């Protein structure tokens, strides 16, 4: 049976026995910290077929291998995933390898395999052809590569039974497990499935097929599945279910949940954005007005916001249907997660009480807060009440939002900072221009600390760079030049012209922005101006500027000045290097390159050049004597024994303020009044709109390095890119390297004998090998020839003999590894 | 305009700079210069600080 | 010549001529605006020993030291200061130092030298030998500091010719000027002038003296001078004059109304309830009549002591005193020394921006603030801003009245807000103020006093929480629904404050959360508070809401140990074959004391495939922060909070021809480190590292954090064991045999065998599987003759040293 939601198995190999009736799971399948039960070989799950949303495997203790576990698992389908991977394997101790040797196509996501100290056999599976987004994986830790073997079924036999293919450079076989190879289909059946016996599945099949071109036969469906037929869309009966299967009406009304919901012919817990219920619970779905008009009632009359978890429930909302008090102090993420979970509000039936909010420096949170009714109303017919706030400035962006009060008085009291002209700007627009009178609206304790006039810091010139913004702006004097004690200007990465002031900066220091200050320039000729530097080439800063001033004379003769906000697209730049860069060579003459577009868009990313050139081989192989033993994989033992803050500007403040009122007494009291190697040529091409392209016309298993250039706008004038680069092998030509004719043997003094074969006309690579085995009846005996000694004498000896039906063969390692042997030759060893 | 503080003292040396500046000498028995042209709304004057030059 | 009553050295060096001949000033000394530099410069006084009041330069141009104009200025006595200095610098171009090198004291007056650009010996001066109230000092607009250390004769001339001290805690030489360093002497004369020949002076004595004791050669004279000679007080037919000297009478006769004589001191005019007397006009008689006093300003501000000393001995006041102290430290004193005669306030009395007023109490024997005139808003009692304000004096020792006029508090955190309403009840002015003029939220908002308590009455606890309850509080006016904030805060240790802070956010701060006492009346009020580390220890009071009070005992509450977290960035090491380094960290969460740290390993056997491989066949060798970077830290956060989500559930109870092996175990106690001893040679372990705390009987130790170390390789021991054999066999060859080590190094992977006739040109490969099946190795159809071999074991961890040859013989 199907099986579901969301398998969890978590202390015991006992807890696995769930699986045992599923062959499809609408779910994780989750295994975490199981202890080794001692049962070995037990619990194996072969009816596994499909796993929908991802397999994560953490601390499963004397687990060897997966594949003893699922088998048959032939596809993480990845509807769901696990932080963008579907194949999760974290501190899997004892691990061996993945050995999932039926995993065909793992249909989205990354594969991270991280931190299991004895697991092998990642880099024998090919992902790219089990995966479109290898550049995701994150194969991190593990057995380091050089220790593992890695050795596939067949090898070790000199019988190798796997299929080969090229990533990158290098071109192996590929297998999940010392025993079993990866399944791969053959050429022809392009881009399909297969089954075992390589017959191409159904079209719409998924992995693997009982029997060929049959919808019925699949044990996976690409698309969807319906009553063991795979079929390209559900059937107009029927309607897609969990990114797998088809089913009817009649079963989407029975999952226990209102019910789920039917929309665009898919069935769903929850009907999606910009959907609602028909009315009530009804499965089908409409378009709505705005975002989807929801209720969101408390059995409490006033809800208390006092901790940016306390607004939580909220958690996306339209109407709320009682009273708000907001209360919060502290935590330093305040507005960006008070808009996450209020910003949709768009009426409140009751009152909106801010109170003791000592964190807010803006209300601007209740982004959509169109209506507050009033039909409930605090005391004294107070509907909007705002207590004792040590740091608002600000209650919304009245150039920009209509708020409305239906009914009852607005209310402000004891806040510092925010201005009673930003006060009196919301009663003009929220419709209460008459409601409250004069104790209302005190303006003794509203604004009392507060920079309610500004004077406009205008921007005199601007300059741009790949990295830099070099901005100036008009010389300030206040009435008293001495309190002008800086100017700071604020930054922020600003990609959309809506950013304001407070787009953060609530009271905790540190903020959205990054800011900088800039003292009053000494030369009074000079204006002031900052270098911004650390920018990203082509993104678009909003930059501002406000002066710092002391508060000597109080009575609002301060005059604190503001900039407009500035919005200044740095220039663009030469692309960073395009990631990730990769490839594949489906045939001989042919690479298919991929790769991903470059780590920072410097510009509007116009094409890509992508540049192959040949590579020469000698420098490294052509005097290796490969008939030598290599390095064996010794193990490493263990080694290794044994931004100014607020209180200092402040200082600076006061400082100033001691040193204005000093140089006022120094004035006031002395001033008195009158009574083989070559250099191969290049290729270019350019692709437009497209992470991939497919080289062609290339020679067989050559070494071509990839280089590629993003490029934008600025191409003619800054050239492409920085390369980045791959290393791409082509796909070796079949029998290329099984020798082009036939070998003979030849007699040499005492019980020795000669043999001679021909060089292959265009071999995959060097041939760095030749491999002889000989023997009477049987191949009893190796031996083999370094590509130097070929290149010394043709053939090779064969030494001390004996008399008798003496056989040998012939093989050809290249650098693709070895062809086909030669056609045996018969000699014999004379008395 | 207003002149307050290194532009106050250098205005007034422009004003005097070599009729000199006055001292009080009062015999043991009044806003000043930095309140009647900085701290108060009065505004500076180029004929009014030549009444703190010595003459 | 003794000169007054005050310098004005202005726009002239050839004015500076002045002091060819004075060599006390009885008064100020002003060097001020001189331009004329290249003109003229070139001025010394060596006769200048003493300045009564104080010296100020202000903008004297070219001046290269005051080591130039004033050699032996001794004493600055300070008794009218300007703005709290006896010594302003001020605007001095190219000063380049001080250099008043034998000024030894500086009595009653700080020191500020300020926007001099060239000054480079201002922090080398140990102004702690010279005034006592070096906390008054303003250097702050010095010249910058990056270039002005170490320039003392203690080092330019080659080798010291000065000595050293301490400020604050650091410690540096002490110097003027080059040529000259401070004048210190011996603590045997720590509390005298000391003399140039460093013997101690004369009791009395304040300056320096030439001869070692000679009495009469004080250069300046401590407390009083009189006719060549120093006294403690004036003999008793002198009177005390200008702060520094005593006169017969026929000199404050000779002072053109004269000076008065009264308290054996002369000044301008009787002090308050004095009148000069009738037909003796000079004396002065008690009348009591008040002093009144005035400026032409009708409001007075009053930020130093000399704004307050120009009402030194008033007694009522004709005016507004706008206090406005923002940094005189401990000039409490003499603002009551100045003011603390004012009975009466006419005007208003507005304290705003006061920080250095710790307490009003100052205003001694104030006694009314009418209020005939009053600000903005009618009040006669203002007081805002004054961040250090305790006090409004009020206590129950002395009331205050205003006539006229309301009163205002706003911003004066530390003030507690029982003082502003017993202000109230002392002055009767119960009848004027609003609540939006005395207001509950910005005074009395830190370092309140109090006297209602709230007791726990229950506490409970568990690992992420903590539940408390109090009583019941209510008072005779049962007003309203009184709302307990509990206040919880992360507690390290027990020195901890109240909510007395204006750190609204910062590391730890005291977090709030509010609770409503509940309306069935037999349930105490409590709170789950919530979200709490395992084992830290919280800080909890409760509070009460709108006279008023009910504040409780801060309680250390700590909450219960759980499982800790694993032992972080696990490390190892092996110096020696048979044993392992291990090393970790505290755990990211404690979660209670760290009693000891369980440590488990485990033989990992030799990976499987070494024993399959065959290690001779082929292989080919082939090779050749903005919000997006903190979007990508986070997402990297919360996948591995899921993991510590998964393991932190997870406990671990203590304990009370290959295929597997016991666990090992032990508790380490001591530091994040341990050996672990007895070890295979070069085998692979498992450490498990299990942090534990001191509630592991009941809970467990962590799950482990684990690290697979490999143990050195045993040099020596895998090198064969004894002496290789062989043997002739058919077909013209050898069987080499050789034993296989007793303790390989993991294992032994291939055996290679070097041979030849001569010289081991040829070589062999023998894998483990061949190996184990013949006990050694066929070298099969040599050539016929002498010959010679040897072999090498190839283990995991590298070669053993090559055997013993083996001289074989092949025979024709
Ligand atoms: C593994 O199987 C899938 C189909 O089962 C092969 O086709 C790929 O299917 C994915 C669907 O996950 C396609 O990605 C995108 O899906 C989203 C829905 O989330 C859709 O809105 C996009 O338009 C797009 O379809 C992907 O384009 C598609 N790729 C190809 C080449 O058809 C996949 O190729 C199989 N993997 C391998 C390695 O062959
Ligand atoms: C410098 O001289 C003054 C003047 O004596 C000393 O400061 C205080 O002066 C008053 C009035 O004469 C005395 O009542 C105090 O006892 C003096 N202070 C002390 C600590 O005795 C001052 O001590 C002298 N030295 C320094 C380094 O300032
Ligand atoms: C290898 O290092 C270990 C660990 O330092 C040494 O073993 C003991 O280590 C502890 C703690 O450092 C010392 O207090 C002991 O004195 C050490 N043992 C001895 C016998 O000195 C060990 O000595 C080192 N060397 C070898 C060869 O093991
Ligand atoms: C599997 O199905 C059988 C009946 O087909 C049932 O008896 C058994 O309990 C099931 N086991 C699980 C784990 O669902
Ligand atoms: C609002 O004002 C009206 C009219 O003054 C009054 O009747 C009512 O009680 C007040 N409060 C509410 C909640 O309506
Ligand atoms: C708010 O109403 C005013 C007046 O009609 C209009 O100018 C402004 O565009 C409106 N804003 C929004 C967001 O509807
Ligand atoms: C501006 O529009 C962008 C576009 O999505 C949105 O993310 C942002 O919240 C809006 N407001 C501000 C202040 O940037
Ligand atoms: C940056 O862009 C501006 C656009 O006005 C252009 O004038 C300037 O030359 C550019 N500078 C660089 C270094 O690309
Ligand atoms: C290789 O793939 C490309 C497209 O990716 C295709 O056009 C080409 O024909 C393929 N070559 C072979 C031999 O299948
Ligand atoms: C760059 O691309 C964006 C998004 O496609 C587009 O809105 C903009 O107009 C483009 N600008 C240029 C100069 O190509
Ligand atoms: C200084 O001494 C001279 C004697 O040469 C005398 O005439 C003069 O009055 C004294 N005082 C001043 C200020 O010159
Ligand atoms: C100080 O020196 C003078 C002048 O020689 C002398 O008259 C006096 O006695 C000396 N003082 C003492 C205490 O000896
Ligand atoms: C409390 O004492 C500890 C002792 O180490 C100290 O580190 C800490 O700063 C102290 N905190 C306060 C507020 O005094
Ligand atoms: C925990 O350690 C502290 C010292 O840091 C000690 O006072 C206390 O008694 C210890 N408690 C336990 C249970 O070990």
């Amino acid at each position: 049976e199907i099986c579901g939601p969301g398998i969890d198995i978590r202390n015991d190999y006992q807890q696995l026995k769930r699986l045992e009736n599923c062959t499809v799971i609408e779910g994780y399948l989750h295994i975490l910290l199981i202890s080794k039960a001692e049962d070995y070989r037990s619990y194996r799950f072969p009816k596994l077929t499909v796993i929908t949303e991802y397999l994560l495997l953490f601390r499963v203790a004397g687990l060897e291998s997966l594949g003893d576990l699922f088998p048959n698992l032939t596809v993480i389908r990845g509807w769901k995933l696990f932080y963008n991977y579907a194949l999760v394997i974290f501190e899997m101790t004892n691990l061996k390898d993945i050995g999932l040797y039926n995993l065909r196509n793992i249909t989205r996501g990354a594969i991270r395999i991280e931190k299991n100290a004895d697991l092998c056999y990642l880099s024998t599976v090919d992902w790219s052809l089990i995966l479109d987004a290898v550049s995701n994986n994150y194969i991190v830790g593990n057995k380091p590569p050089k220790e593992c073997g890695d050795l596939c079924p067949g090898t070790m036999e000199e019988k190798p039974m796997c299929e080969k293919t090229t990533i990158n450079n290098e071109y192996n076989y590929r297998c999940w497990t010392t025993n079993r190879c990866q399944k791969m289909c053959p050429s022809t059946c392009g881009k399909r499935a297969c089954t075992e016996n390589n017959e191409c599945c159904h079209p719409e099949c998924l992995g693997s097929c009982s029997a060929p071109d049959n919808d019925t036969a699949c044990v996976a469906c690409r698309h969807y599945y319906y009553a063991g037929v795979c079929v390209p869309a559900c059937p107009p009966n029927t309607y897609r279910f969990e990114g797998w299967r088809c089913v009817d009406r009649d079963f989407c009304a029975n999952i226990l949940s209102e019910g789920f919901v039917i929309h665009d012919g898919e069935c769903m817990q929850e009907c999606p954005s910009g959907f609602i219920r028909n009315g009530s619970q009804s499965m089908y779905c409409i378009p709505c007005e705005g975002p989807c008009p929801k209720v969101c009632e408390e059995e409490k009359k006033t809800k208390t916001i006092d901790s940016v978890t306390s607004a939580q429930m909220l958690q996306g909302c339209t109407i709320f249907k009682g009273n708000l008090l907001i209360n919060i102090r502290r935590g330093n993420n305040i507005a960006s997660e008070l808009e996450n979970f209020m910003g949709l509000i768009e009426v409140v039936t009751g009152y909106v009480k801010i109170r003791h909010s000592h964190a807010l420096v803006s209300l601007s949170f209740l982004k959509n807060l169109r209506l507050i009714l009033g039909e409930e109303q605090l005391e004294g017919n107070y509907s909007f009440y705002v207590l004792d706030n040590q740091n608002l400035q600000q209650l919304w962006d009245w150039d920009h939002r209509n708020l409305t009060i239906k009914a009852g008085k607005m209310y402000f009291a004891f806040n510092p900072k925010l201005c009673v002209s930003e006060i009196y700007r919301m009663e003009e627009v929220t419709g209460t221009k008459g409601r409250q009178s004069k104790g209302d609206i005190n303006t003794r304790n509203n604004g009392e600390r507060a920079s309610c006039e500004s004077d406009v810091l205008h921007f005199t010139s601007t300059t741009t760079s790949k990295n830099r913004i070099i901005i100036t702006w008009h010389r300030y004097r206040p009435p008293d030049y001495r309190d002008l004690i800086s100017f700071t200007v604020y930054y922020k990465e600003a990609p959309f012209k809506n950013v304001t002031e407070y787009d953060g900066q609530d009271a905790c220091g540190s903020n959205s922005w990054n800011m900088v200050d800039v003292d009053l320039p000494p030369n009074k000729d000079v204006e002031p101006g900052i270098l911004l530097h650390g920018l990203k080439p082509w993104t678009q800063y909003a930059v501002y500027v406000k002066a710092v001033t002391l508060t000597m004379v109080e009575n609002d003769h301060i005059r604190g000045a503001k900039s407009e906000i500035l919005y200044i697209r740095t220039n663009a730049s030469v692309p960073s290097i395009p990631l990730d860069v990769l490839s594949a060579s489906n045939s001989s003459s042919q690479l298919i390159v991929k790769w991903n577009p470059p780590s920072l868009p410097n510009g509007n990313l116009s094409y890509y050049i992508v540049r192959w050139q040949r590579q020469p081989q000698d420098g490294y192989l052509y005097r290796h004597n490969y008939c030598s033993k290599d390095k064996i994989p010794i193990r490493k033992y263990a080694d290794g024994t044994i931004p100014k803050t607020e209180a200092e500007k402040q200082a600076e403040k006061e400082e100033a303020e001691y040193r204005k009122v000093f140089e006022n007494f120094l004035h006031n009291s002395i001033f008195v009044p009158r009574p083989l190697e070559t250099e191969y040529p290049f290729f270019e091409s350019r692709v437009d709109n497209k992470e991939r392209t497919v080289i062609s016309n290339l020679r067989p298993f050559t070494l071509y390095r990839i280089d590629i250039h993003s490029c934008n706008h600025e191409a003619e004038k800054l050239g492409c890119s920085a390369s980045n680069f791959v290393f791409a092998r082509t796909m070796p030509a079949e029998g290329a390297d099984d020798i082009p004719g036939p070998v003979t043997w030849e007699p040499r003094p005492e019980n020795s004998i000669f043999l001679k074969w021909p060089e292959p006309e265009n071999p995959n690579g060097l041939i760095l090998m030749y491999e002889i085995k000989y023997g009477s009846q049987v191949e009893d005996q190796r031996e083999c020839v370094s590509r130097q000694e070929y290149r010394k004498y043709g053939g090779a000896k064969l030494n001390r003999l004996n008399p008798g039906n003496y056989t040998a063969r012939i093989q050809a390692t290249s650098l693709s590894g070895n062809g086909s042997w030669t056609d045996p030759v018969f000699f014999y060893v004379q008395a | 305009d207003k002149l307050c503080g290194k532009d106050l003292v250098d205005a007034l040396l422009l004003v005097c700079g070599e009729k000199g500046v006055y001292s009080p000498k009062m015999g043991y028995a009044g806003n000043g210069i930095a309140d009647v042209c900085c701290t108060s709304a009065n505004g500076c004057d180029l004929n009014f600080l030549e009444k703190f030059c010595k003459t």
